């Protein structure tokens, strides 16, 4: 077991990464097909 | 702002004809054939589908505001532009003739004043042999 | 200037048979002394290393240093790389960074190891490695591979979470269940969650060699329990994205053809020219109708709306056929021919009476 | 109230960078404590369970108590989750039981294990494990995945009911062939059903860990004349989901988009309030047409058909694009037009006579 | 039971006007004429297509008394109007405002009168600060 | 006859929740039926064998043969299962040939075991196997299995042709490359053709048990250049069945709905009826139109005309929608919109003149 | 000419009955020749090989020999192979050379073999192998085969590419990291990067015999690194040639049907030979139209846009119905719709005045 | 042989009317007009689509003859009458009732005249309480 | 080359009519009604965009050089007559017969007069019992 704790590393990281685009799923997911834009909300305002 | 809303709602007015709020497709139309243009009906159509986001057909204030107001200066808009100029680009290069430049813009698509072309010509780097860059072309447009 | 366009088009983007020559005969030179220097590794052939491997690797890096500064030279037929910065962004995209790499890495090694002489060729055989990375010019297989990746990544960050939270748990659990268990040979199968870990990742994607398989029947259990349901979640990716290819190639037989975005494209230009010809009051844009003040302010109005309607025909004439392709056109046709009957329905009375 | 709003949207549903950096921190550091928890089961690294395993377990409980308490409270801006039996809605949703679980469970351990020892780490290890699993906030994953297995389920349940079906025979078919063969170590190889079971299980799902191999040439045969047959049906449910992901991929990109359900979703409101308005006789709602006692009998019955066709209306305009679209409304445009012409030939004719 | 259905029967017979048993689509549009609503001829194909269940294209008896027979209360229609409520809802919270639904509810679809809309409003919960709760609305005119 | 018809759609063609308990408890008994005649190969529970695997096996048989005798009775309601071959063509169909050779089988061995008792015992192991074989009644996963088979037919014989042909030439090649090596433990490792044949099927399909490797470069190079090509020609058949069945899945949610399908049938009736009906010249068939013996050579062709129309009309009915219905009835539409303006224009000219 | 017909349609492009019954017959016969020569093999069975393998043989080679005969002469009822050179063009097919070769081998070996003798039933096993390559007459298989890898030729060029590349990468660092580590028998595992690259084929595409499992956990990681990564890879062209084929069979339900092609076809020869009429002036093509040297330089134009037309919806009438077939019937439906509205209301107008 | 395909012959000169050969859609509408039966161009059109094979439009005479040749008494033929009566059939035994088959022929599709299915019911097995085994009934029409 | 090209520019002046330089659907059929062909608008319309590659729908004059100049003498334009004469092959052998190809070239598409067929069918080698080889049959017309 002399560089064991690596493979354990290898493991979590892979898994780390795909959590993290699980989460870039969720923050980035904009829904552009509305009828309020940000933009659009600003004008609402004016 | 205000000042600028103020000759927009201005603007507006000038198509509403009427204290109803809304821009039908024959308040369009009107002020089409007064300008002496004769649009077709699917095109007055496509022209306010085009704006519109309630879906029910004609055009509010909030949403004819909202068009005037966003610059043309993004990142679809200049990109589309510089998609649309690489159909007529001989060799990939990203430079294009000057008599094809004024071969295309007065015949294909809506037919250009001759006029208008040498006004078009004139604002781009011509020197070189006819040829001219067309993407300071499209930065002169889209900036501005 | 057409010759620095000639030898452009030579060396990237190619075509023709000659260009073919001259790629595929760079590429088998290179994977031949890949051959030579691979086979010094075997005992037998150990003798080879010597020699062909210094005297032929210089001349190779001095073939790979003179064409890309042939290549970065001729770059400037382009109009997006003129100038020093110009050059600066093309030396900047990956495969020109890949190149670079190899080239200076060979002269590093090849100045280290002239005067340890193994940790050299052990770098030359890395460099003889890397060095076939940059034969796909323009980077067209990467490209399609990573479009169909992003297209369907909801589904395959999907089944990679479930299956790697499958993994964790059930080789935790066959770590519980085999960690005094003894081989036949006598040596502890399962010491460790590393240990445990490398026999989910054999067993999950179906190598399963055999050094570890778990002795008792609870270990047995839980391990097909395990395998049954997340060698699916596994393969998944390999399925989800064949038939994303499958369905692309159905998909470009049906195509909207060339001429088709040809008037599109001018009217994306000239209206758009349109707009910018607007905000001169002195233009001759304003004489094509043939008195003022408020005439201009519906005209900029009226010109942004058909730069609008022209942007989304050119982004409409570049799509395949689709279905709302018939619906929009059966929407324009039939508004059009009801307009007309309207008229002639118009015309009708009033032109008799009752 | 509007603080109450923002963070609720901060905990679930979330969006922008920082909420990313919230959740993606928190789910790094229960991993780098996982990674922490399970590198002492390493007879190197077995001095490491000691210390840091009680005095940062408790510290990730009191803040995984806390994020629980402050998301159940502020799970009160939506209007299904108000007052006492709202937020007992809110706590019986699968993930906040998830979430109870873990944290209950870790104050239990913690509990237990502060005054045997080995338990409570094993305890401890499971809960790290466990903790993980609530990082899928809004179930977006397991969504997925359950209207792709929900819409192919007749198909899905054919495949496996006909696998484990050939496995069940051969399985005791080898069993019947090979249940006196002798290793070459010289042990009996197939002794029992499960034997004989786990050989079965190992080798349709091509593993093959090669631990147990039928030794006789009648045992051969039979294993060949299942293998060749069964491992396609084991393997027919990957073919079956990835095929499913990439249609409804491909299905997704042609969408009616969304102002097209606007003036429908209110067409479905006002109607149906229509007929709520129909029973009430002194309502307002009968004086849009401008004496009673059967035109009321009737305006009920014309409501209630407009309420359904506006139900109609609402439900095809959330689906995609079809063919019943342009079938639709080819017949709605052909039967007004036709309506238009014939209505023209009715006034030629007595407009003039013959 | 009996005095419900002869009572659907005198309903149906104002629309038969003859012993033919059947509603044609012209015996529709002559009620919706003298009521006064100008339909079109594909809205009244799409009236008696949503209704009939052999296809012919008219509307028999038990055909006109199973759609009389149901009570709205059921699981998809609810369901379908607690949905298109969602469409105009900002922030998604399950609340919408008073003047926006006033503002919809005038515009958008069928034109509803503000009459109307005077008595839909104060029979929601109101108070509040303009907000209200539609799922209580939804309650409202689906269980009763 | 009531009672009879309600029977019968209790035994077969289940719908329900009585008539689930009903089906899903007698699979369950028969299972642990099963469980606990299989639990006694295991050496520890041998002593289970003895008792309740006789007085339970004839409790058993004693209800499936009064379900058969039941079921066979109440196909009677059914109009082709009346009378003696009615009863004999209910007989003859697949599952109900497997349930007879279970309960005679069954009975056979109880009445020879009972007076050798290893082949009884075996005997009723195998049959307790078979005994689930007919839970699935209507055989509505073998069918939908078999369309889909059959469909695919043609790309299913290539790549199994191509597989198989692959698998002989190099089980050839391998037999001859490693014919003489030896195994590290001394053992002559392929001695026979049926031995390359029995590695070849076992690389094929990617299990790889590993007991048979080939150890000489020759074996391992042609081990290598046919299993690359010949993995992918075994896992094709996954592959295009699992494709064929999810786009069977997404072809039948868009679907002609039922009512469309009843004024069609109907006008197959009629005119079908027509036909048969224009043979009998006293009929009353004639009568439609209100002076013979060539009107009715006419009338006869018309009639079968109309009949081949409804016979088009109603196959077209049942069939999904497809971009030819939308071809189909633009042509139609068009066809007569042009005729009425034609018709139009025929009156315009000459009502007035020029 | 009718009997040489009649044969070559027996023995090429077969139909019936009683043509399967000949064609399976003979293929059922070269195969119980190739199990009665492959059971020689067996060390029990070796008395098999002396008596019937040479005088099978022969009668076998003359039977294949005649049929040869026959069908070469027979090949004579085509209109291309007609002639020396149409005999030529047919014996150089590829299946007529593979059962050239097939027989000339035959010949050559039972010449040698019959004056050393393990070589000549070595050859006369391997004739036996090849000689059932040539049932499959038309190629139907083979060509099925390669239009789906030909259509999907750039998606199957990439995952093989990546797929190699990683290959050749990770087969490097594998050897790198496991070279001087020893087996539990004591041997060198990985000795050289042969070694290594026949491990790397056994894993990606899940073999895993097991001969060769890396020892030390820095090999262990770069084997999971790489085999997680590259197992998607080598799977690939399974499901992207499986989801090809579903897509093909789906493709061919929808279909223009035959007579619609066969107005189409006439009109693609007709205008062609009137453009061939054209060159000649005293044709009588000139005389359909009832003075020149300017008609007929227009003539010529009109014939030959006529040409592109009926080629154009000639190449249309073969192919599958597609939504451009739609878009292309509503064009021009709707154009002679509108065209036939502007007639009427040109004649309305100035047939009334205004 | 002979003799029945020149009544044949007689039939497709009471169609042709001329020496053309063929018979167009207006040579088979005055035909069906002469009758009194009123069709529409599509429903002549798609009476011709059926019977001819070259795709031209026109019907030959080894076209017309074709179809008048080959019996109903087939595979195909009777399986689609037989199915087309399942849609019928309720709780799918394979009889109907004698009301509601009177229902169904006089009412959906081509409305059936009352005399003919006085006619139609008497052929077939109606004895048992009005039901009626309908595989007889299409064996009666398809056989014979 | 600038003889032919001079030629070819006289045969387009007699399109053209005016000093345009395109040739529009209506100046193709007022040529085509001089001859006496009375074309369709959609048939006008399908031989001008078979013809220009910008897409404008009018032809210029390279367009119109450009399919004046390349031969029939190819690869896909031999191909796909070859492919259109195995339509009318039975049993497919490369020989159809005499009367066959006679009633098939005067009835089927475009109806080609029966003083053509009979230049047509002697150019071709017709001995040999009626049976011609249409492959010398597309040499003839292809290559020359
Ligand atoms: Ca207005
Ligand atoms: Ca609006
Ligand atoms: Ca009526
Ligand atoms: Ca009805
Ligand atoms: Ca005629
Ligand atoms: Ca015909
Ligand atoms: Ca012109
Ligand atoms: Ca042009």
């Amino acid at each position: 077991d002399d560089n064991s704790y690596m493979y354990i590393l290898f493991v979590m990281f892979l898994f780390a990464v795909t959590v993290g685009s699980l989460i870039l799923g969720y923050t980035r997911s904009r829904k552009v097909d509305k009828r309020s834009d940000p933009y659009h909300v600003y004008i609402k305002n004016r | 702002t205000e000042e600028q809303i103020a000759e927009f709602k201005e603007a507006f007015s000038l198509f509403d004809k009427d204290g109803d709020g809304t821009i039908t497709t024959k308040e369009l139309g009107t002020v089409m054939r007064s300008l002496g243009q004769n649009p077709t009906e699917a095109e007055l159509q496509d022209m306010i589908n085009e704006v519109d986001a309630d879906g029910n057909g004609t055009i509010d204030f909030p949403e004819f505001l909202t068009m005037m107001a966003r610059k043309m200066k993004d990142t679809d808009s200049e990109e589309e532009i510089r998609e649309a100029f690489r159909v007529f680009d001989k060799d990939g290069n990203g430079y294009i003739s000057a008599a094809e430049l004024r071969h295309v813009m007065t015949n294909l698509g809506e037919k250009l004043t001759d006029e208008e072309v040498d006004e078009m010509i004139r604002e781009a780097d011509i020197d070189g042999d006819g040829q001219v860059n067309y993407e300071e072309f499209v930065q002169m447009m889209t900036a501005k | 200037t057409h010759v620095q366009g000639r030898v452009y088009n030579f060396l990237e983007r190619p075509t023709g048979w000659k260009c073919f020559v001259y790629h595929f005969a760079v590429f088998l030179i290179v994977l031949v002394c890949l051959i030579f220097s691979v086979l010094s590794t075997i005992e037998q052939y150990a003798a080879l290393a010597t020699g062909t491997l210094f005297w032929m690797e210089i001349v190779l890096v001095v073939f790979f240093g003179t064409e890309y500064v042939v290549r970065l030279w001729s770059a400037g037929c382009r109009s997006k790389y003129v100038g020093l910065w110009g050059r600066l962004r093309f030396a900047r995209k990956p495969i020109s960074i890949i190149d670079l790499i190899v080239v200076v890495a060979s002269m590093v090694v090849l100045c280290v190891g002239s005067k340890f002489a193994t940790s050299a060729i052990r770098g030359i055989r890395f460099l003889q490695i890397l060095r076939m990375l940059h034969v796909d010019r323009q980077g067209g297989t990467w490209r399609l591979l990573g479009s169909v990746v992003f297209i369907h990544r909801q589904e395959l960050i999907t089944t990679l979470y479930i299956g790697f939270l499958g993994l964790i748990f059930s080789s935790y659990f066959v770590y519980l269940a085999e960690k005094d268990a003894v081989n036949e040979s006598g040596r502890v199968e399962f010491g460790s969650y590393a240990d445990a870990l490398w026999w989910g990742v054999v067993t999950v994607t179906t190598i399963g060699y055999g050094d570890k398989v778990p002795q008792t029947w609870v270990g047995k259990t839980i391990a097909s329990c395990f395998s049954v349901f997340a060698i699916s979640f596994f393969a998944l990716p390999a399925g989800i994205l064949g038939s994303g290819f499958a369905l692309k190639v159905q998909q470009k037989q049906r195509q909207k053809h060339f001429n088709r975005q040809i008037p599109a494209a001018a009217s994306l230009i000239q209206t758009a020219w349109r707009c910018y010809a607007a905000e001169n009051p002195d233009s001759s844009t304003w004489k094509i109708y043939i008195l003022r003040e408020h005439h201009r302010a519906t005209i900029k109005v009226i010109r942004r709306m058909q730069y609008f309607v022209a942007k989304k025909k050119f982004q409409q004439a570049r799509k395949p056929y689709d279905v709302r392709d018939v619906i929009e056109q059966y929407s324009q046709g039939h508004l059009n021919l009801m307009v007309r009957i309207k008229e002639l329905q118009r015309r009708l009375d009033q032109s008799i009476g009752k």
